[PDB]
RNA sequence: AACGAGACUCUGGCAUGCUAACUAGUUACGCGACCGGUCGGCGUAACUUCUUAGAGGGACAAGUGGCGU
């Protein structure tokens, strides 16, 4: 079958890591500047490079990539995660409490806190799995 | 406008059979002037299927040793032949060509289990494909082995096959194997 | 590949040296290894911010 | 009686030494009968089989 | 056998470039498309060539007979 | 008002249509170099299940023809390929006559001047090569052109004092003095490479787009950039329109013709309803030709075809 | 990380594109011969399709559609 060695797949991966913004989704001006990029002993390994970054550009526009790291996309995860909401999910004026748990802020004195909102506890002791 | 040999047309042959209607050639854009085409069909599976089965027949008539090159030396025997069937029928000789593959090839054979020496076999179904090909076995080799140490010719011992496996005889080579091959199939079903 | 002639017989003295690279200023093969693939290392392109167009 | 059939997908190859194919085969008679069964020779699917007893079942030789 | 499928060929590759360089291209596509409806090696060449033999049998790929013990 | 519809494609190619020459002195055929090594003369029948039809295949080039372009009479023309070669052709008989050795890489792009007689190239080499009408090169650059390829060189067809133009992948414009081989100005404004360069039929305005996807057009007396045009992905090509006084520029799949001086997007070009096949990416739009009228709009397309757009008044 | 695998080297296949051919030719022109035909018969020129052999191209699972966490 047709699988791509170490060699096609690792120097594939350093072309894509160092020069994203050259390559593109044709194979023919890819290979033209993966000869001009690289020092490839000649052409039926640099057809291969080529095909395989042909392949792995088609496999960027769909997603990150569990290897290589490019900073067309490590930019936008970065403004990605430096990303908070205006009001917080911990600003929230009824939180709901057990009636245990009440007990638990009587004993650090917090039985004096207005946005507790004690639930009726479950009726029910029935939490294990049915075993069998 | 396309005879083959130039004289024999094909727009009248019918095949009868669903069975082998998708594998069996010519009618409509299968229709050669010769046999000869020199064509790999052989490069892929099902590949075969698409070759003319006049081609078909020329090829396995070269089977044994002696004769393992020799194209144009089998396809004046098929030429031959087809107007020596001709004269025994009176109708076009391709109607009975097919009327032969259709009727030569068995439908059930029995496919070998045992040990070193022990026989006991078990009844399968035929895919069609095989029975093209093994249609056209039955009726070189009974135009090859009933033209032997004989006055006959080969080109009138392959037609007086070819349409004695039309007309479902049992003097026939043919259809003599296909009746046994199928009977010692439901011997053991 | 050469021979000795020791007392007791002979002894044979295979050696086999790979050569390094480094186009021949006097030392080893020119042409790499046909698996070794170089990538020249990129100069970032500087950024462009704005357009500046220097009529020269 | 002979029922003639066709194939709906080619299932796995058995046999003693891979000789026979083993098929899913649909009926002909706008049956819902998808019937398994023995071939030996080279079968793709859509194939038209022909069966003489259209009421054996799929071993495994 | 080889000089009838040579001929034959150059026959249709001629006919099929005059047509091109002193007929217009849709004549060339009339031409071509019947001309490869019939037979694709009526243009395109047939590439097979002969292997090589090997030693160790009569050919390409057959080998002598061996034996035993 | 004015839209742009669909009357056919002139299907007669097998690879890119790379790029499409059109003659104002013919209104008859069109002239689409190609990526199957061919360039097709065609002719326009412009009936209802024909829109065009191939005449004469010219058949010189050893690889992926790139640039073509008509003369100023319709009987010579002039194209490049990736073989580092160029066919100076014959349209009359179909055939080669002076062909331009000299390039050491792929030739990207041609251009022709206005008195037919100063040839320009740009290869990948990063050089330009000037040659004559006759083949011996006049004056070859390394006045340093760019410092990597060199992706479209243009003339610039003005009744005023002419120039000589040619982007490239380094992200600038070079203006380069012709017949004094010098530079005039450089324009540092583009992030990513480039891909085309037109120039509008007055000589004042150039536009130049590439993989940022935004046609950051210049001026070419003074240097200004005076309209950021916007784009999705990369833009193949650019060319300009005379009558109108539009900007065509090319999307990806599709196309964006400009109202310039308003500066709004009038049209969308596009032609996708099937679905089965959708789940891959739709067709590139490489190239861009304006006709003498305007009224027809030629396009080059990935599906080997060239695709017709006509100027509804309404 | 290293070797072996693969890459690599020779060979087959393609090129009316490049380089050139009296120790390979084709086409054309006269001559000659026998009935516009036939010349592997004779000499000039346009040139390399055929023949040679050099550089460089060309194929990568690259394109489309299915199946694959």
């Amino acid at each position: 079958g047709r699988v791509r060695t170490k060699t096609v797949k690792k120097a594939a991966r350093v072309i894509i890591e160092k020069y994203y913004t050259r390559l593109g989704n044709d194979f023919h001006t890819n290979k033209r500047v993966c000869e001009e990029i690289a020092i490839i002993p000649s052409k039926k390994l640099r057809n291969k490079i080529a095909g395989y970054v042909t392949h792995l550009m088609k496999r960027i526009q769909r997603g990150p990539v569990r290897g290589i790291s490019i900073k067309l996309q490590e930019e936008e995860r970065e403004r990605r995660d430096n990303y908070v909401p205006e009001v917080s999910a911990l600003d929230q004026e009824i939180i709901e409490v057990d009636p245990d748990t009440k007990e638990m802020l009587k004993l650090l004195d917090f039985g004096s806190l207005s946005n507790l909102q004690v639930t009726q506890p479950t009726v029910g002791m029935n939490f294990k799995t049915p075993r069998g | 406008d396309i005879k083959l040999f130039g004289k024999w047309s094909t727009d009248d042959v019918q095949i009868n059979d669903i069975s082998l209607q998708d594998y069996i050639a010519v009618k409509e854009k299968y229709a050669k002037y010769l046999p000869h085409s020199a064509g790999r069909y052989a490069a892929k599976r099902f590949r075969k299927a698409q070759c003319p089965i006049v081609e078909r027949l020329t090829n396995s008539m070269m089977m044994h040793g002696r004769n393992n090159g020799k194209k144009l030396m089998t396809v004046r025997i098929v030429k031959h032949a087809f107007e020596i069937i001709h004269l025994l029928t009176g109708e076009n000789p391709l109607q009975v060509l097919v009327n032969a593959i259709i009727n030569s090839g068995p439908r059930e054979d029995s496919t070998r289990i045992g040990r070193a020496g022990t026989v006991r076999r078990q009844a399968v179904d035929v895919s069609p494909l095989r029975r093209v090909n093994q249609a056209i076995w039955l009726l070189c080799t009974g135009a090859r082995e009933a033209a032997f140490r004989n006055i006959k010719t080969i080109a009138e011992c392959l037609a007086d096959e070819l349409i004695n496996a039309a007309k479902g005889s049992s003097n026939s080579y043919a259809i003599k194997k296909k009746d046994e091959l199928e009977r010692v199939a439901k011997s053991n079903r | 590949v050469r021979h000795v002639l020791l007392r007791q017989g002979v002894l044979g003295i295979k050696v086999k040296i790979m050569l390094p690279w480094d186009p021949t200023g006097k030392i080893g093969p020119k042409k790499p290894l046909p698996d070794h693939v170089s990538i020249v290392e990129p100069k970032d392109e500087i950024l462009p911010t704005t357009p500046i167009s220097e009529q020269k | 009686p002979i029922k003639l059939a066709r194939v709906t997908k080619v299932l796995g190859r058995t046999g003693s030494q891979g000789q026979c194919t083993q098929v899913r085969v649909e009926f002909m008679d706008d049956t819902s009968r998808s019937i398994i069964r023995n071939v030996k020779g080279p079968v793709r699917e859509g194939d038209v089989l022909t069966l003489l007893e259209s009421e054996r079942e799929a071993r495994r030789l | 056998v080889a000089q009838i499928y040579a001929i034959r060929q150059s026959i249709s590759k001629a006919l099929v470039a005059y047509y091109q360089k002193y007929v217009d291209e849709a004549s060339k596509k009339e031409i071509k498309d019947i001309l490869i409806q019939y037979d694709r090696t009526l243009l395109v060449a047939d590439p097979r060539r002969c292997e090589s033999k090997k030693f160790g049998g009569p050919g390409a790929r057959a080998r002598y007979q061996k034996s035993y013990r | 008002t004015e839209q742009m519809t669909l009357r056919g494609t002139l299907k007669g190619h097998n690879g890119w249509v790379t790029q499409i020459a059109t003659t104002p002195q013919f209104p008859d055929m069109i002239l689409s170099a190609s990526r199957d090594k061919t360039i097709i003369m065609w002719k326009l029948t412009r009936d209802e299940t024909n829109y065009g039809i191939p005449q004469r295949a010219l058949r010189g080039h050893s690889h992926f023809v790139s640039d073509v372009v008509i003369s100023s009479d319709g009987q010579f023309a002039l194209s490049g390929s990736w073989d580092g070669t160029l066919r100076l052709w014959d349209l009359t008989t179909g055939t080669t006559t002076r062909r331009f050795v000299g390039h050491t890489k792929d030739v990207l792009s041609v251009a022709f001047s206005s008195d037919n007689r100063q040839i320009v190239s740009g290869s990948r080499d990063k050089t330009i090569k000037l040659w004559n009408t006759l083949g011996v090169c006049k004056y070859t650059v390394q006045d340093e052109s760019h410092s990597e390829w060199v992706s479209c060189v243009r003339f610039s067809p003005n009744s005023s004092n002419p120039i000589i133009v040619s982007c490239g992948w380094d992200k600038l414009v070079k203006v380069w003095n012709l017949a004094n081989c010098k530079l005039k100005t450089n324009h540092i404004g583009h992030t990513g490479y480039l891909n085309t360069v037109t120039v509008s039929p007055d000589g004042s305005l150039c536009a130049s787009g590439g993989k940022d996807g935004q046609a950051m057009l210049w001026d070419l007396n003074e240097g200004k950039h005076l309209y950021t045009l916007d784009g999705g992905d990369i833009i193949n090509a650019l060319c300009f329109s005379p009558n109108r006084y539009w900007l065509c520029a090319a999307t990806g799949p599709s196309i964006k013709i400009w109202d310039l001086e308003g500066k709004i997007i009038v049209d969308e070009l596009k032609q996708e309803v099937i679905s089965t096949s959708s789940k891959a990416e739709p067709p590139q739009c490489t190239s861009l030709a304006w006709s003498a009228d305007g009224q027809t709009l030629f396009a080059g397309y990935t599906d080997n075809l060239v695709r017709v757009w006509q100027v509804t008044i309404g």
